[PDB]
């Protein structure tokens, strides 16, 4: 075994970096950009489509962790294939199933059909990480391995923000109606088959036939590295001199057989230690960095509420008689007003609250109303018209001789009015993602020198100290500031396991492992979200604790780790 | 399918006071709007109250407020409703009735289920 | 000068001293009033009051020398007037009665003043039997109107060639076309009383009853009006004089729809939003007044003068309550220092001093409060910031800064205030 990853490591060191490698760099940085946008687009589609779909708190929280779900369940599944079936195969398959679901997610009505149509979109887009890092590093040789591997890391940021900058450019034209959300998913199911259109153009690496007893295969694909690289080099005198490389429903149960012992054969004696290592690193660092980056705009938004709060106006003691109304109220409180024989048509309310009040002989009509409710009043003689007010609207009132007539059609379940503050979510995400290029570029450039195992450790202590200065912003600015702070100061921590993960592992079983660890971290992520979102406004040292604990041990599990930087990839 | 069973009905004196219970029995119940409607000899079916969803709003229909009050258990899973003053006209069956809508209702037909009756005699 | 021309153009002055009314034009016109009729507080001293009953009014015999200067010359009539304002189920009932208050007609040819619900109506008869009338109808905000129970000016200008003017508080309210009537053979005699009305509390104050003859220019009407009101004592909401150990409720002039109130005692006071009465039956809107905290202006050591050094109260829950600033106590931006409301702590001084000044707007009837220190320099003027002193809502705080002294000459200023004490001819609806 060790003997043909010495020649195969020769044959590709001496064609070097080259029109090969940048080619297949971009081609499979579309597969990453794909799942880069396809982790975004359900959250920039809940504020518009929770009207349209008539989407209850509960559906809005399911939808969050969907694509977390199906992302677990597709990295699980397609790396356990890879390893058998090869790597561009089971990419092609995967991206095509997730370009054909996020199509069909945009013609798509129902709640229950638009969830599984999501889901099988993130199984689909789950193992492109595993598969893209796998498959390019079999195409890299040893003297900068973890840089070339450290770039392939940028594309993912690119894809967030193509998708933030198409939420901004589509979803705020509310007036189009199909409303503009369905066009955003559309639009944004593009880079899957732009991946797939980029991709049939690669070949298989040579690295699978050989590991499957192909050496004929992997000669011919050798072959065409060499040609490609040196005609890009401008060296057509020179010639392939390398002779052949070192050789070494039933059908789905063998698959499945195999791919159970290649999951197997990862905690065997040699791979028990590491493999545990990896699994406390991976989850320990998914649960923290999912958490604080979903708790960040949550505190946001709380803050935002607080200062709502603080804003609203009061109204005392009002006598109105014989008078119409026809214009709109926002965060208001009306408390012990008098209202005789008042006209109110054509009325829109938002967050408008009427406490202690009494109606008598009044008549609404065509009354629209968010956040608005009725606490303690009196109706006496009251038409309701064409009107908004639901059963729930009245808290502690009680109606004589009232009556509702062309009662408005709808979703009866409120909080779901087309337009919410969504505009501060794409901003937000789009800072978070630049946060990253800062790390991605110091990661790439300092993987080879200081080590996979160095910059994991550092960037991960430096996170959990940077964790500790949460509670040092109470502003809407500071949280900001420190949304940009952890993601860019942590995402370095991310590359250096990507590269190291990568080359901690036999061929046979690197893309299995990795797909394993990649669904460790999306349940971990899924546990992180799911804790993490009940802290806001409880408290600030909770969250603290939780994360910084958790990179704590991740530290302390990620130092025990072999070390590969100037090893030969096996 | 909610199953509505009054009691608490018979003969009373005029002046009096009286109750009548409306016991359901599934555990969904708190999803209705629940409707007294009373039935005179000769005349329809007409709406009396309602009470909401949680027990704090009532909706009274016109001439009964001051001498009709309906309130909701939700731990003992029931409906009450008082009456007080009783004259010779309000000798009827009364009867008891969940709308699963959104709106207050006063007529017959947007009610869901209906319950089986009682008698009230003045 | 206007104010020679105004001089020499009076016929008739009603002056009223030592309790008695008399006229001071020079021209010796015998004044006779009955018992009934009382006497208020005025503009300038005491004003004629006139309730609804057989004994309350005032009758003036013009002279030999004046009886016929009414036939064919142009003439002016100026007076200050306060009226209650008048209740919703009264102006449902009467609002259609014409009770005059004023008349000078033959024993009939003449002219004649009179109310007509929320109308101020000028009547002109003449021999021929031909009528002229000037129908002014009230403001629908009664907090901003003239027929409400402020003190106004109110001036008609008659000139027989062209047409009669009508004039409130300095400016032109109406005008009629006086123009091929006939000759206006007024009585000798001047009544000053309500006739012809229905409703046993109806009454109205009328102030410097003055006739003039000729027809006086926009220019001589401002002189006129200003030459009234002279800044020497200051004056309440109705234009009555401030007094001392006398309860007021507090108004800022820039947002008169707002009252003030305590957040507790030691603490800052805030404007919040008062309630209000509004009727499209009847068209009239306002706020509704005797809300918030009552004040009250004491001596630093009955008529409160301009530039006079006064401690301020706070009444709250039968006990007073000085307004003023602790030493270096907090601020925004550390010049809008904020009042506070009966703070008491040892070792701190607190700076009660303020000064009641009339810096701004002498037509309106509003003061200004500056605040001074112990070492006798200037806190500032009093006003409102607006802030949120620690977890508690964006408020207006009452602060004291020496901003207001840099915008003294704005249009609309925040260092303005109303002090409303309770009257009877303002009751809410
Ligand atoms: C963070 C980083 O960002 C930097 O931070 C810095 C610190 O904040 C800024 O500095 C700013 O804040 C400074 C504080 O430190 C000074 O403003 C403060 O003035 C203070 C004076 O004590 C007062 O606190 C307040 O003034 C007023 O006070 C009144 C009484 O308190 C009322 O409260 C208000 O008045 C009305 C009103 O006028 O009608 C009432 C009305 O009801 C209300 N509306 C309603 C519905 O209620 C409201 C509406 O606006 C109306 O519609 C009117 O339009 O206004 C208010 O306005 C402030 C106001 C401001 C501007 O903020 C500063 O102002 C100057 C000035 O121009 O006078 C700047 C000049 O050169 C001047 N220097 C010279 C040589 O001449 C200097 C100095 O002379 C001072 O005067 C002291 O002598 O002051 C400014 O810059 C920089 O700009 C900025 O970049
Ligand atoms: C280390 C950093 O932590 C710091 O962080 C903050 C700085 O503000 C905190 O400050 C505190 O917060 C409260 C907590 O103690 C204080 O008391 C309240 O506490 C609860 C809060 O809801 C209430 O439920 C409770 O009912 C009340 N408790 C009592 C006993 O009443 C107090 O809150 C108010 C308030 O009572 O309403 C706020 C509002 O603004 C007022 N106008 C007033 C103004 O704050 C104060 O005047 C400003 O301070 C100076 C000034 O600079 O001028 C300084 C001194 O001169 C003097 N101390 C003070 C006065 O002279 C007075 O003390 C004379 O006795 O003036 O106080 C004060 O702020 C903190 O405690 C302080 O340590
Ligand atoms: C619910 O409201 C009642 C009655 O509201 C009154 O009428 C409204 C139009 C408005 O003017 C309210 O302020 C009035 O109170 C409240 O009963 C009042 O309770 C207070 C305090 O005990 C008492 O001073 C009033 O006289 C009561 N008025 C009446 C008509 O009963 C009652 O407290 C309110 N309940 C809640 C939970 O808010
Ligand atoms: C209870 O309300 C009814 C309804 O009056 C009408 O209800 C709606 C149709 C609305 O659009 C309005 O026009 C009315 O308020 C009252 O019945 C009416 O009573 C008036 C009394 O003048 C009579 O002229 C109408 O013909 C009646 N209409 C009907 C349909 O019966 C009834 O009086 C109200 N009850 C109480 C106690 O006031
Ligand atoms: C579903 C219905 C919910 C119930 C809604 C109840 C809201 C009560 C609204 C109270 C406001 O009442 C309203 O206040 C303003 C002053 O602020 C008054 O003043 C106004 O009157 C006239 C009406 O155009 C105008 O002169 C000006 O707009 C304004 O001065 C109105 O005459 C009064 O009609
Ligand atoms: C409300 O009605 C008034 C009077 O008809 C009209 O001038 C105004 O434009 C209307 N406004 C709206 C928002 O309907």
């Amino acid at each position: 075994r060790e003997e043909l990853a010495q020649q195969y490591e020769a044959i590709l060191r001496e064609c070097g970096h080259g029109r090969f490698q940048w080619t297949l760099y971009f081609v499979l940085g579309l597969a990453l950009m794909a799942d880069g946008v396809e982790v975004f687009v359900v959250g920039f589609v809940l504020p518009s489509a929770e009207k349209d779909m008539c989407l209850s708190d509960s559906n809005k929280g399911m939808l969050g962790l969907i694509v977390y779900l199906g992302m677990m369940v597709g990295a699980f599944l397609w790396g356990g294939l890879a390893d058998r079936l090869g790597r561009r195969q089971c990419l092609l398959i995967s991206l095509s199933v997730n370009s054909v679901f996020a199509f069909f997610s945009s013609f798509v009505q129902g709640y229950g059909t638009f969830l599984f149509c999501r889901l099988l979109s993130g199984v689909g887009i789950g193992g492109s990480i595993p598969i893209v890092f796998s498959y390019f590093s079999e195409f890299l040789a040893q003297e900068k391995r973890g840089e070339h591997l450290s770039w392939l890391c940028m594309f993912w940021m690119i894809g967030g923000v193509y998708a933030a900058a198409m939420a901004w450019a589509i979803i705020p034209h509310y007036g189009w109606s199909f409303h503009s959300w369905r066009v955003f998913v559309l639009v944004c199911a593009f880079p899957s088959v732009f991946a797939i259109g980029a991709l049939t153009t690669q070949p298989e690496s040579p690295r699978f036939f050989l590991e499957n007893g192909k050496h004929d295969e992997a000669w011919m694909v050798l072959k065409q590295v060499h040609d490609t690289n040196m005609r890009a080099k401008g060296h057509p005198e020179r010639v392939f001199s390398v002779t052949h490389i070192k050789t070494i429903g039933v059908r789905a149960l063998s698959l499945g057989g195999q791919v159970w012992g290649n999951f197997l054969s990862c905690f065997g004696p040699e791979y028990r230690r590491i493999t545990l290592m990896m699994m406390g690193v991976w989850f320990t660092m998914s649960f923290s960095y999912y958490g604080l980056t979903v708790w960040f705009p949550d505190m946001i938004r709380h803050l935002q509420a607080v200062d709502y709060a603080a804003r609203t106006k009061v109204f005392p003691g009002e006598r109105v008689e014989h008078v119409t109304f026809n214009f709109t109220l926002e965060n208001q409180i009306h408390r012990g007003g008098q209202y005789f024989n008042d006209k109110f048509i054509g009325l829109r309310l938002k967050s408008v609250s009427f406490e202690d009040s009494l109606f008598e002989e009044c008549y609404f009509e065509d009354v629209t109303s968010s956040n608005t409710f009725f606490r303690n009043c009196t109706f006496i003689n009251t038409v309701f018209y064409n009107t908004d007010l639901f059963e729930y609207k009245f808290v502690n009132s009680r109606l004589v001789n009232s009556t509702f007539l062309h009662n408005k059609e709808g979703c009866p379940l409120d909080v779901t009015g087309t337009g919410e503050g969504a505009y501060m979510v794409y901003f937000v995400s789009f800072l978070g993602t630049l946060a990253v290029l800062p790390g991605n570029i110091v990661s790439a450039l300092l993987m080879d020198k200081i080590g996979r195992l160095r910059m994991l450790a550092g960037s991960s202590v430096m996170s959990c100290v940077s964790c500790f200065f949460l509670s040092f912003g109470n502003s809407e600015s500071a949280m900001i500031a420190l949304l940009c702070l952890f993601g860019g100061v942590s995402i370095a921590s991310w590359n250096a396991l990507d590269v190291l993960t990568v080359e901690l592992y036999p061929s046979d079983k690197r893309t299995t492992a990795f797909g394993f660890l990649n669904a460790l971290c999306k349940l971990a992520a899924v546990l992180g979200i799911s804790i993490f979102t009940s802290f806001v406004g409880i408290t600030k040292a909770a969250p603290i604790l939780f994360a910084s604990a958790a990179l704590a041990l991740g530290s302390s599990l990620a130092l025990k780790l072999p070390e590969t930087r100037g090893q030969v990839l096996q | 399918q909610v199953q509505l069973v009054e009691s608490g009905g018979g003969l009373v004196q005029a002046g009096g006071s009286l109750r009548l219970s409306c016991a359901a029995s599934g555990r969904t119940f708190s999803r209705f709007i629940m409707g007294w409607f009373r039935q005179a000899p000769g005349k329809e079916r007409e709406f009396v109250a309602a009470v909401g969803k949680s027990g704090d709003t009532t909706y009274y229909a016109d001439s009964m407020s001051g001498r009709f009050a309906i309130s909701r258990d939700n731990a003992k899973n029931t409906v009450y409703l008082q009456m007080i003053s009783l004259k010779p006209e309000d000798t009827a069956v009364y009867y008891c009735a969940a709308d699963s809508s959104y709106f207050y209702h006063t007529h017959e037909s947007e009610y869901d289920y209906w319950g089986q009756g009682t008698q009230v005699t003045v | 000068d206007i104010d020679v021309i105004l001089k020499k153009s009076t016929i008739l002055n009603l002056d009223i001293n030592n309790d008695i009314i008399s006229d001071i034009s020079g021209f010796n016109s015998s004044v006779i009033t009955y018992p009934d009729a009382q006497l208020v507080p005025g503009i300038n001293g005491k004003a004629i009051h006139l309730v609804n009953n057989e004994s309350s009014e005032v009758i003036v015999h013009k002279a030999m020398d004046i009886e016929y200067n009414d036939m064919f010359n142009n003439f002016t009539v100026s007076f200050w007037l306060r009226v209650p304002k008048v209740s919703a189920s009264h102006l449902e009932q009467y609002g259609t009665n014409e009770y005059s208050i004023i008349s000078s007609m033959k024993k009939g040819s003449g002219w004649s003043v009179s109310l007509k619900g929320n109308n101020l109506i000028w009547t002109l008869k003449d021999s021929a039997g031909e009528v002229r009338q000037i129908t002014f109808r009230d403001l629908p905000d009664k907090f901003n109107a003239y027929l409400a129970n402020k003190w106004v000016f109110i001036t008609i200008t008659n000139d027989r060639l062209s047409s009669a003017n009508l004039y409130i508080n300095g400016v032109l309210m109406g005008s009629a076309e006086i123009t091929g009537l006939g000759a206006i053979r007024e009585d000798n005699n001047i009544t000053l009383k309500l006739d012809r009305c229905n409703n046993n509390n109806q009454y109205v104050s009328i102030d410097k009853f003055r006739i003039f003859c000729k027809a006086l220019n926009p220019k001589e009407i401002e002189k006129l009006y200003t030459s009234y009101l002279s800044i020497t004592f200051l004056r309440d909401f109705w234009g009555n004089p401030l007094r001392y150990d006398t309860e007021y409720y507090l108004i800022p002039v820039a947002s008169s729809s707002k009252d003030v109130q305590l957040k507790n005692i030691t603490d800052y006071m805030y404007l919040t939003n008062a309630p209000s009465y509004t009727n499209g039956k009847l068209n009239i809107y306002y706020r509704r007044l005797y809300n918030g905290l009552k004040f009250i202006i004491k001596r630093y050591t009955s008529f409160v003068k301009s530039g006079d050094f006064i401690k301020l109260y706070v009444s709250y829950n039968n006990n007073e309550h000085i307004v003023g600033y602790p030493k270096d106590g907090n601020a925004f931006n550390n010049l809008d220092r904020i009042l506070r409301v009966g703070y008491n702590a040892p070792g701190i001084p607190l700076y009660k001093k303020m000064e009641a000044v009339k810096l701004r707007d002498l037509k309106t009837y509003s003061v200004q409060l500056k605040l001074y220190d112990d070492k006798n320099a200037s806190l500032g003027l009093v006003g409102t910031h607006n802030g949120q002193i620690g977890n508690d809502p964006n408020r207006d705080i009452l602060i004291a800064s020496n901003w207001y002294f840099n915008h003294l000459k704005d249009k609309i200023l925040g260092c303005d205030w109303y002090f409303v004490p309770t009257d009877e001819g303002w009751t809410n609806d």
